[PDB]
RNA sequence: AGAUCUUGGUGGUAGUAGCAAAUAUUCAAACGAGAACUUUGAAGGCCGAAGUGGAGAAGGGUUCCAUGUGAACAGCAGUUGA
RNA sequence: CCCACUGUCCCUACCUACUAUCCAGCGAAACCACAGCCAAGGGAACGGGCUUGGCGGAAUCAGCGGGGAAAGAAGACCCUG
RNA sequence: CACCCACUAAUAGGGAACGUGAGCUGGGUUUAGACCGUCGUGAGACAGGUUAGUUUUACCCUACUGAUGAUGUGUUGUUGC
């Protein structure tokens, strides 16, 4: 009932789960779990990987 | 019964180690008997006694 | 000489015998003082620690930074199906403490409850309470009973009702049943005595032993560890990599005088296990159940007024370890005592709840339902179906049998 | 043969020894003390089964160290073993002692284990090689059985 | 009755410490009274040519090789063995 | 002393192998006046025993290192001959 | 011990065989190697300095920690004080 936020793999994200994280660049991300948030911080393209959102509507 | 001296006999008529020595399962007692190089000899003609193949090592990788 | 710096002991001393539980269920050990201006009422109850879940409320907190605002807290569901009334005890105060002076049993005890009895059910005869019960239905029996219940009433300060579980409502592989004592408060002997007889074989519902948003007090036994060395039973600081006969020890046991070890000092033993009350767990919700009209209702266990989602308290794939909760339920703040499927005993608290902390009505936003037996990301299966659309196992499931 | 414990009447009676046998003499001893006044069929299923380790032996004086087991509560007692080799061991005895009353002419369906004794052999001498070029003994305790069967029923 | 006395024997400790260096065994059959340990076969492994392989010098002295035994020895066992 | 690095630490947790553990078989040694719960007292001035009090419930298992001024060595320090 | 930095409600003083080595460590002291200074004819000495220098044993009784059990209520079980 809070705001409703959306992965780097664009997975929806309900209140209490996962982290965020905050760059000193200034912009915020959210994550659901380990394994989403460290394929972002391995700098991985998320249109590459294929269980991603941003992937499926690609293809 | 035992056929440690037969496996060993065996091995030196065929010119192999005891590894490539098979002596047949069912003919145990038959073996057992073959306490002598001579009649090792005609166990291996009769087939009671067989030189397995060598191990394959392939260099079919390699080539 | 003194020790350099000062330091706090490790562990407390007000659980010394650090023993495996002589009990599984937990024991009360405290009823709640017993006054007579208020109404009949139970002072405990039986539940199972089902498992564990987060939920999202607003905070009516003033003053505080969270007023006005959404929060995630740990809660505790405890599967709470009803429990059966089967007997009445009456206690006689005396210069030596409370003794029990009669106890009374209902006529048809469950099958369930009369497990409890025996150390090997299968074998058995089942010949508990057999003579027992033909008391009821002849003459002198009756009269009897008449007698032993009037005997109560004139020399009985304290009665309380011996309750027991209904496993068979339960998910468990376990059949017996649980019996409890419950002490009746609330009323002259009389009237204790009056309102315990006509419950007896009845089924009292959680509803009417506690309430929404009130403190009450957990007792029961904590997870089991087995044998552990001091530094994870009292949590001692471990000694350094160079120590020569081990590190997980602690270094000194004692002075040469008094020559002996102390009760005081730690030392490896049983960790776990052991026979737990805390206080002050908030109730924040009491599940309906399910029940049949027409067809199986199961929204309001977990919908909220915010939600209006048809979902039960359930997670997705069932709780983890447990089952299905499917009796009515009690929703816990926080963490509680045990492991999963272990019994409970509820009670009022013995405490008068006047902080703000306490009595603050709770007002419910969501109720978390992803799967708990892995990282879940969806609430209900036709939230799951929705997003990721029909899969192959689905297709051939319509397209073998059209 | 000097047995001790002669009975009341050696014409309802038979007897077995043994001497050297190699067996430990503390595990004996206790088995031998769980059959004492069974009855021969009795001891036959339980010598069997503590082979089995379905029943076992409650080790009452020479329990130092003994683990503790379930089965001892059949027993008044905490500590039980299941030791094979003194079981078989009397087995062969009670086998030997049944046939001898085969001899005699009794029924050895009514047999009662009257009297059973177990005495320390001499010892038979092993050696053993310790850290600072030393030796020390690894001596065996061997031990004479005998025993008297009864006719009752 | 003593001498950390001499020699011999025996206890408690105690059925206790222990039988934990170098990756690992399994299935079936035979003989046999008896098989975790023997023999054969089938697997799975190891040494990996500076070897756990084939030969010698020194030293041992018959340990070599057949057949037989199952007392004692091979710190479990053995139908096996230096 | 500095950079880097890290469970050295904050502050500990978890996993693997071999053990320990229980069992079958086999099976020692060190040590041993008698033994073995304490407070105080007096006493070769720090008692397991003695006095006075506290008390005392078979048989045991796994640990432990406070005691037995524990064991190991007729003190190598110091004095005497 | 001391002194300094900083935090803190405060950063008090002590005992327990100068508590605590079959708990650790071995930096120091207090063996044998070696260097310097001073003393000594010399061997050698130095509460003078410096560098390298084997830390063993518990499985026994008790204590303590947990774990079975034991007495007696005819047996046995549930609930309890
Ligand atoms: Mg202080
Ligand atoms: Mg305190
Ligand atoms: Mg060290
Ligand atoms: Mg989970
Ligand atoms: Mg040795
Ligand atoms: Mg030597
Ligand atoms: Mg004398
Ligand atoms: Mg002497
Ligand atoms: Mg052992
Ligand atoms: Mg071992
Ligand atoms: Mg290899
Ligand atoms: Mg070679
Ligand atoms: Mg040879
Ligand atoms: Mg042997
Ligand atoms: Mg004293
Ligand atoms: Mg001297
Ligand atoms: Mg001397
Ligand atoms: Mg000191
Ligand atoms: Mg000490
Ligand atoms: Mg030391
Ligand atoms: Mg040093
Ligand atoms: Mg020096
Ligand atoms: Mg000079
Ligand atoms: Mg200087
Ligand atoms: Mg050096
Ligand atoms: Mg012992
Ligand atoms: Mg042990």
């Amino acid at each position: 009932m809070k705001v409703e936020l959306c992965s780097f793999s664009g997975y929806k994200i309900y209140p209490g789960h996962g982290r965020r994280y905050a760059r000193t660049d200034g912009k915020v991300f959210q994550f659901l779990n380990a394994k989403c948030e460290s394929a972002f911080l391995s700098k991985r393209n998320p249109r590459q990987i294929n269980w991603t959102v941003l992937y499926r509507r690609k293809h | 019964s035992m056929l440690r001296l037969q496996k060993r006999l065996a091995s030196s008529v065929l010119r192999c180690g005891k590894k490539k020595v098979w002596l047949d399962p069912n003919e145990t007692n038959e073996i057992a008997n073959a306490n002598s190089r001579q009649q090792i000899r005609k166990l291996i003609k009769d087939g009671l006694i067989i030189r397995k193949p060598v191990t394959v090592h392939s260099r079919a990788r390699c080539r | 000489s003194h020790r350099k710096f000062s330091a706090p002991r490790h562990g407390s001393l007000g659980f010394l015998p650090r023993k495996r539980s002589s009990r599984h269920r937990g024991k009360v050990k405290s009823f709640p003082k017993d006054d007579p201006s208020k109404p009949v009422h139970l002072t405990a109850f039986l539940g199972y620690k089902a498992g564990m879940t987060h939920i999202v409320r607003e905070v009516d907190r003033p003053g505080s930074k969270v007023n006005k605002k959404e929060v995630v807290e740990a809660v505790t569901i405890v599967e709470t199906p009803p429990m059966v009334v089967v007997g009445i005890v009456g206690y006689v105060e005396t210069p030596r403490g409370l003794r029990t002076f009669k106890t009374v049993f209902a006529e048809h005890i469950s099958d369930e409850c009369k497990r409890r009895f025996y150390k090997n059910w299968h074998k058995s005869k089942k010949k508990a309470f057999t003579k027992y019960c033909k008391k009821w239905q002849d003459e002198d029996g009756k009269k009897q009973l008449e007698k032993d219940f009037s005997s109560m009433k004139k020399y009985c300060q304290v009665i309380r009702v011996i309750a027991h579980t209904q496993m068979r409502l339960l998910p468990l592989r376990q059949k017996k049943a649980h019996l409890m004592e419950i002490q009746v408060n609330g009323g002259t002997v009389a009237e204790k005595l009056d309102w315990a007889r006509e419950r007896l074989e009845q089924q009292v519902p959680v509803n009417q032993v506690f309430g929404q948003d009130e403190m009450i007090d957990v007792i029961g036994v904590t997870k089991g560890k087995g044998y552990k060395g001091v530094t994870s039973r009292w949590h001692t600081k471990k000694l350094p990599r160079k120590t020569h006969r081990g590190l997980r020890k602690v270094a000194c046991i004692g002075a040469w005088h008094p020559a002996r070890v102390a009760f005081s000092v730690a030392r490896a033993g049983q960790k776990g296990y052991h026979h737990r009350t805390e206080i002050n767990k908030k109730i924040y919700k009491i599940g309906q159940g399910y029940l049949i009209k027409d067809g199986k209702l199961i929204k309001n266990n977990a919908s909220t007024d915010y939600d209006l989602s048809d979902k039960s308290i359930n997670p997705l794939g069932g709780f983890v370890h447990y089952g299905e909760v499917t009796n009515d339920f009690v929703m816990l703040k926080g963490c509680v005592v045990g492991t999963k499927k272990r019994v409970l005993t509820l009670r009022k608290s013995l405490l008068v709840q006047t902080k703000r902390r306490a009595l603050e009505k709770i007002d419910l936003k969501f109720i978390d339902t992803t799967s708990k037996f892995g990282h879940g990301r969806f609430q209900t299966m036709e939230e799951k179906k929705a997003f990721m659309g029909p899969l192959k196992k689905d297709r051939i499931a319509k397209e073998e049998g059209a | 043969v000097r047995y001790s414990l002669d009975p009341e009447n050696p014409t309802k009676s038979c007897k077995s020894r043994g001497s050297n046998l190699r067996v430990h003499f503390k595990n004996t001893r206790e088995t031998a003390q769980a059959i004492k006044g069974m009855h021969i069929r009795k001891a036959t299923k339980y010598l069997k089964d503590v082979t089995l380790q379905k029943q076992c032996v409650p080790f009452r004086r020479y329990n130092g160290g003994v683990g503790r087991c379930a089965q001892a509560k059949q027993w008044g007692w905490t500590q039980g073993r299941w030791p094979k080799k003194s079981a078989e061991f009397l087995l062969h005895m009670l086998k030997n002692a049944e046939s001898n009353a085969e001899l005699k002419g009794l029924d050895v369906d009514s047999l009662v284990i009257e009297h059973i004794q177990v005495n320390k052999a001499p010892k038979m001498r092993r050696r053993t090689y310790r850290a600072h070029g030393r030796i020390n003994p690894y001596m065996s305790s061997p031990c004479h059985i005998e025993m008297i069967l009864t006719e009752k029923e």
